[PDB]
């Protein structure tokens, strides 16, 4: 079921959770999805690929 | 204080009752580190409640 | 704290009561429980790499 349950879903979920107990997650706790831009590949990843 | 021979002592229900309920109101509302904490419905304004 | 320095928040900029839930009669130790909630949330969020 992971294929559906990716990133956004997870963040929403977790948030909700938080939002029940610790509210303002947005900006001190968990980076907002709009800005959670994917990581650049490492030199170790790249050199092993080539 | 009805008459000199009557030994007009007076009971203190009312007083032992008030201090009772007062004991508990203070224990409940003035006990905490704080009086109140606001809470928001949205992460949009969570940063203001504080 | 982000720049660490009084932001003169035009108060009128604030939200309305409409949006605001208030609570009273806080436990003197709400701190500790909030903290344990946070560390539990932390173990959790660490558990999932996504």
């Amino acid at each position: 079921l992971a294929p559906l349950f990716g990133l956004e879903q997870d963040r929403y979920m977790t948030a909700q959770i938080f939002e029940l107990m610790g509210i303002k997650d947005t900006h001190k706790y968990l980076l907002p999805l709009e800005q959670y831009q994917p990581p650049e590949p490492s030199p170790m990843e790249i050199l092993q690929l080539e | 204080p009805v008459t000199a021979g009557s030994s007009s002592w007076v009971d203190r229900t009312v007083w032992e009752s008030v201090n009772g309920t007062l004991q508990d109101i203070i224990n409940v509302f003035c006990s905490g580190d704080e009086a109140v904490t606001f809470v928001a419905d949205n992460q949009q304004d969570s940063d203001a409640a504080d | 704290q982000t720049p660490r320095g009084m932001i003169q928040v035009n108060p009128k900029q604030l939200p309305a009561r409409h949006n605001l839930q208030v609570v009273v009669a806080i436990s003197p130790n709400e701190k500790a429980e909030r903290a344990q909630k946070l560390i539990s949330l932390k173990q959790l969020i660490a558990a999932d790499a996504q």
